[PDB]
């Protein structure tokens, strides 16, 4: 709870409170969190304008989840990888995020290769899903 | 018995790792106080108030061994001194109503419980015979309040600056969370400037004076019925 | 230019870090916030101690005493123990509702 | 650790706002603070980052760079004062003579002795020149702490 | 407290067993 | 077996006592908690006509009103009286003993 | 309708394996039922018949827009899934029983065989202890 | 999938008790205000 | 009668048309006696003809000289009523309320516990021989029954219409010349 | 300020005292009914005891 | 699950973007609190 108290200071500043859309979706992400654009647009509606200490250590609290495992975001890719080769398309790759459940937006995607080392390779290139799975999850490679 | 006894119809609760994490029957004890308003089935309470003369009692075990026909005592000794009997009382919680609201609430503490088995009537002098009242509504002056912040343990620091009545083990905290608490002035409980007390003989009015010859707070209405009215 | 005090802890300490010093807990919360430079640490200095300002007021021979002029200046003596010692914001409404 | 550290040291925090806002109207600006990154530093941070500096920092006042002061200021001691010993250190061999200190945080627009400088560097043997783990102890013994 | 207190624990065992 | 016939029966005259005590003074207690709730409901479209009518239509409400208070003084009645004089009186009285035919033997040697 | 397209696009590409969209016409009946509406056997060739209008051989993203936009049925929506189960919650606790539904709409329905509603039961009660729990069920239905 | 939702139900109809903020002595017309 | 219908509607734009009294003044006073005898008030129900247990109109009650229906089974909406049977048709309409004046006796509140799925409780229920009525707030909305049918006087039929009625204000004019 | 209007508060101080005398004789016969159930579940225990 | 896995994308592409901008922003505090050292072990002296 201290980590939860010390965080939330540095983006609320001397107001103790955050108004910005922005800054409250994206904060619990330091506390190791996963709060989708959808779980955020709920959260600022209930709490309808201010944010405070005692909004954000139950909001760290109730979204720790025990759906972060390797077992079920292998299966997003086996159904895909028909062949079960452990390998997939780039370009199976760009729908199943831009696409696919939350369309992620463009901006944030030019910072996704630089980071996964996927923009300096072709479109229909073969990619390996398991580097990507075990790099999400903060798993050692 | 000499001593403290218990009676019963009484808001009496307990005292006080993988034992402390129990704490929650404190909160359910003023849960349920708040819940019921408490006549608490005052009594008819008759009580003999016996002077018991005991003396250069024996150390004697639990009452079956102190029977009389079991023990026999010499003509020197003339009572039984009961060491693992009685219940040897505790206990400090206990709800007050204080005028209009609920409260607790840390009774008189440092108790015991000593019991004689007599064995002749010539020991026992009845005295008088108390019939006496027992109403958990009435006001309880034997009012050691808790801590407001930590609502736990008994309070005896009175911050007069925080307005808050205190513990030592809340009061750190109290003045530790900013540099500028710090240098709150602390009092201890003691006796707070909290009123004088409106007069209990007619309600109302507080008292002014004092009566010196029977040790007793006067008001202004009460020096006519005091017979040396000056003192 | 300073103008908020808190009664309960004595500190002219308008606006600024007050949003962030002064709300931390359930604590902190009530602590009125009593505005408009009513402070009694403004009645300028004690006369014979010229360091620290006019907070209490004698209301037995009536003079004005800072806390060094109470606790050891001329109003410190054995036989002024006794008399009443309010504070000065207390003085000045006193005059004006008579 | 938020600090009324920097209250008591607020004479010197003051003469730090006086000499980032070279026009010297109590805000420090956009231009004020872009001018203080190329001549203390050199590092040319391009303006999206100087306005991202601005947002958790329009002009800001002398409350709410307290407030920048005291709460980054939260995270432990030696995990984050990293970049001092790196930057002081021009030559790069992990070591900070009393010249550079003295250089870079002047241009910082302060002073020090030359004996004053010396006693830092005398903690017990002989030396001229700090490490990592020794001058974060210096930060935390010459500065009261904030916790009261 | 007030007292009393070390001189009243060590003689509330009257039985003198020792 | 019959312990618990006793004392049952104990319970039906405890809780037919309570029922017709404890009627009295909550059938009271509601009669006033809806006055309360009607005559600040009454209030509440006053407020409402303050704020919507025009100076005219507003002085014709408000004496519509005044006589709407006192019908509502006239259809309250004053009962009092009776839910005022009951009391929390209620007490346990007994004598129930287990007895051999012997100890009837010997408590009629002492009685007749 | 951006929302109805983003429910457009995400069908389209999820039963889609090439890597540009275009899908082969075995499963475009099966994006066509994901959208939430039953098909008839006709319809299904006379959507090809746009799909090779250029001879693409497979079908691609704006002509499935104009083909779903001529044919719109009454989609099912949230909240009538909850009344369709509830009507059938004859208890009042909530759980829909296995063994209830086998008989009640088999002997009553339009176009239903024994095998697709043996499909029905077994899919929906994954403990087997033979309750369905219908909150839980349609939270699996259709929770966006 | 289980878990997902059961935190959108959980936010949902969860109460929010709220922070207490000191009490203004400033009023946004610019008085003091009074008992 | 107006102005208790606005009370009852939140609406500074109802006006009475008309009303029928169909009780006599000397019935009203031995009604307000035996209420008095209960020791309970009496509360003005404000009902649709059409919402009791079986709906009369007007010509129905008139001619058979019997509003026929239980007063035992029947529910009576106390303080705010519901809108009349129709209106989001025609709100600016003309439509009929009848006041049943009831001697509301010894009252409990039922007081329906959070699970409940209607009014089957206050509906069902025997009530105590004790008592003499049943209360339910439904959420200030508050529904009565009666356990007698000599408890349910009903007093008049008022028709109303829905369209504001205002004043005709007279800015004045001076007195011993009309001539400014 | 007219007279039904302050007829009206001295109408609100009337039935608010009379809720706070009815409130406190709920609590105690509730107090009192619990009290001889008491007595029963000691009866209880001290009969089959 | 497609849209866990895009929000654990969501958090995992903005991690990279603060442990430069912050780190950047740290080191400003850095030199600022490390001349707090330098404008006053003089003064004091």
């Amino acid at each position: 709870a201290l980590k939860v108290e010390s965080a939330f200071c540095e983006i609320s500043g001397a107001s103790r409170t955050i108004q910005r859309k922005e800054a409250v979706a994206n904060l619990a992400r330091y506390l190791g969190l996963a709060p989708s654009e959808q779980e955020v647009d709920t959260f600022f509606h209930r709490v309808n304008g201010r944010c405070d200490l005692a909004a954000f250590g139950r909001f760290c609290s109730l979204l720790v989840h025990d759906e972060d495992k390797a077992a079920n975001f292998r299966e997003l890719f086996l159904v895909y990888d028909k062949e079960h080769t452990g390998k997939l398309k780039k370009r199976v790759v760009k729908m199943i995020f831009c696409n696919l459940g939350e369309p992620l937006s463009a901006a944030e995607w030019r910072s996704f290769e630089g980071i996964f080392d996927l923009a300096d390779k072709k479109d229909d290139d073969l990619v390996p899903y398991e580097p990507i799975v075990r790099k999400l999850l903060d798993l050692p490679q | 018995a000499v001593g403290n006894f218990s009676l019963p119809g009484f808001p009496l609760m307990r005292g006080g790792t993988r034992q402390e994490e129990a704490k929650k029957d404190r909160s359910k004890f003023l849960d349920a106080a708040r819940s019921q308003l408490l006549t608490g089935e005052r009594r008819i309470f008759e009580y003999l108030l016996c002077q018991v003369g005991v003396g250069r009692s024996v150390v004697v075990e639990d009452e079956k061994e102190a029977c009389g026909s079991r023990f026999s005592l010499l003509w020197e000794y003339d009572s039984a001194y009961l060491e693992k009997g009685a219940l040897a009382p505790e206990e400090s919680l206990t709800v007050h109503y204080q005028a209009v609201d609920d409260s607790k609430g840390v009774l008189p503490q440092y108790t015991f419980r000593h019991d004689y088995v007599v064995y002749d009537s010539s020991q026992v002098l009845p005295r008088f015979f108390l019939l006496f009242e027992m109403d958990p509504s009435l006001e309880e002056l034997f009012a050691v309040p808790l801590c407001d912040n930590c609502q736990d343990n008994p309070a005896c620091i009175w911050c007069p600056a925080d307005a808050a009545r205190l513990c030592a083990s809340c009061d750190e905290l109290i003045h530790q969370q900013n540099r500028l608490v710090s240098r709150h002035i602390r009092v201890p409980l003691n006796e707070m400037p909290r009123a004088f007390g409106t007069c209990r003989r007619h309600p109302g009015e507080v008292y002014e004076l004092f009566c010196s010859i029977c040790h007793v707070a006067v008001c202004r209405l009460c020096r006519g019925n005091h017979l040396h009215a000056r003192s | 230019p300073a103008t908020l005090y808190c009664p309960a802890d004595r500190a002219q300490l308008c606006d600024t870090c007050d949003e962030r010093v002064h709300s931390a807990t359930r604590m902190l919360a009530r602590h009125v916030r009593v505005p408009a430079n009513h402070s009694p640490l403004q009645f300028g200095s004690c006369p014979y101690h010229p360091s620290e300002m006019i907070d209490s007021v004698c209301m037995t021979c009536f003079v004005a005493l800072c806390p060094h002029c109470i606790l050891i200046g001329s109003h410190s003596a054995a036989d002024f123990s006794e008399h009443p010692l309010i504070s000065t914001l207390d003085a000045y409404k006193m005059v004006m509702q008579d | 650790k938020v600090p009324p550290r920097l209250r008591v040291h607020a004479a010197e925090l003051e003469t730090i706002f006086t000499r980032i806002d070279a026009d010297g109207d109590g805000k420090l600006s956009e231009a004020d603070v872009m001018a203080f990154m190329k001549d203390r530093v050199g590092f040319p941070l391009e303006p999206d980052q100087v306005k991202a500096l601005l947002v958790e920092l329009s002009p800001v006042d002398f409350p709410t760079f307290l407030c920048f002061v005291d709460n980054q200021l939260m995270k432990p001691l030696p995990e984050v004062l990293r970049e001092v010993f790196q930057y002081v250190d021009t030559d790069r061999d992990g070591k900070l003579t009393a010249g550079e200190l003295q250089g870079f945080a002047a241009r910082l627009g302060l002073n020090l002795s030359e004996a004053g400088a010396a006693h830092l560097l005398n903690r017990g043997q002989n030396e001229t020149c700090a490490n990592f783990e020794e001058f974060c102890g210096l930060v935390q013994a010459s500065l009261p702490s904030a916790n009261k | 407290t007030t007292s009393s207190a070390d001189r009243f624990d060590r003689l509330r065992d009257i039985s003198l067993k020792n | 077996q019959r312990c618990y016939a006793i004392l049952e029966e104990a319970i039906t005259q405890l809780h037919s006592c309570t029922e017709d005590k404890m009627g009295a003074v909550l059938s009271r207690q509601l009669e006033l908690q809806r006055e309360i709730d009607t005559m600040d409901w009454s209030e509440s479209f006053l407020q409402y006509l303050r704020t919507v009518l025009p100076p005219a239509d507003f002085l014709h409400a408000w004496l519509r009103h005044c006589r709407l208070r006192d019908e509502l003084d006239a259809l309250a009645g004053d009962p009092s009286m009776l839910s005022r004089n009951v009391f929390p009186d209620m007490r346990l009285q007994g004598r129930v003993d287990i007895l051999t035919d012997s100890a009837l033997r010997r408590r009629d040697y002492v009685a007749v | 309708t951006e929302e109805q397209i983003a429910e457009f696009k995400e069908a389209f590409s999820l039963f889609d394996k090439d890597g540009d969209g275009t899908i082969t016409t075995k499963e475009l009946g099966t994006v066509m039922r994901s959208l939430g509406q039953n098909p008839t056997e006709a319809e299904l060739q006379d959507m090809i018949n746009e799909v090779d209008a250029d001879g693409n051989g497979t079908i691609d993203f704006p002509e499935f827009l104009t083909l779903m936009a001529r044919k719109m049925k009454d989609t099912d929506t949230e909240e009538e899934l909850i009344e369709a189960f509830k009507v059938f919650d004859r208890d009042g606790n909530g759980f829909i029983s296995a063994a209830e539904l086998r008989h009640v709409m088999t002997n009553l329905g339009e176009k239903l065989t024994d095998e697709e509603v043996d499909e029905m039961i077994r899919e929906a009660d994954v403990d087997g202890d033979g309750q369905i729990n219908y909150e839980e069920f349609v939270k699996m239905m259709m929770a966006k | 999938a289980l878990s997902s939702a059961n935190a959108l139900d959980a936010i949902r109809r969860t109460r929010f008790p709220t922070n207490l903020r000191p009490k203004p002595v400033y009023d946004s017309i610019g008085r003091v205000i009074l008992p | 009668w107006e102005y208790w219908i606005q009370l009852s509607l939140f609406t500074a734009d109802l006006h009475i048309v008309g009303g029928w009294n169909l009780a006599t003044p000397a019935q009203q006073q031995l009604f307000d006696a035996k209420a008095s005898a209960l020791k309970g008030p009496i509360v003005y129900s404000f009902l649709d003809l059409n919402e009791l247990e079986t709906p009369q109109s007007l010509e129905n009650i008139i001619a058979e000289k019997r509003v026929k229906s239980d007063w035992r089974k029947q529910i009576f909406p106390s303080a705010e009523c519901r809108p009349p049977f129709g209106f989001e048709g025609n709100p600016s309409g003309t439509f009929h309320v009848m006041v049943c004046k009831l001697a509301l006796g010894s009252v409990l509140a039922k007081d329906s516990e959070p699970g409940e799925t209607g009014d089957e409780d206050f509906k069902s229920c025997d009530i105590p021989g004790n008592f003499t009525a049943l209360s339910r707030r439904d959420e200030y909305r508050v529904l009565y029954r009666l356990k007698r049918a000599d408890q349910v006087l009903p007093t008049a039929v008022l028709e109303f219409e829905m369209k504001p009625l205002r004043i005709q204000v007279r800015q004045p004019v001076c007195e011993m010349c009309e001539v400014l | 300020s007219s007279p039904s209007e302050e007829a009206l508060l001295e109408r609100r101080r009337r039935i608010d005292r009379e809720l706070v005398e009815k409130h406190r004789q709920l609590g105690q016969l509730h107090s009192n009914f619990l009290s001889v159930q008491k007595r029963i579940d000691e009866a209880s225990k001290n009969l089959v005891g | 699950e497609m849209h866990w896995l895009a929000v654990r994308v969501q958090s995992q592409a903005r991690r990279i973007v603060s442990c430069m901008q912050r780190k950047e922003m740290q080191k400003v505090i850095n030199f600022l609190t490390g001349v707090v050292i330098f404008g006053m072990h003089i003064d004091k002296y």
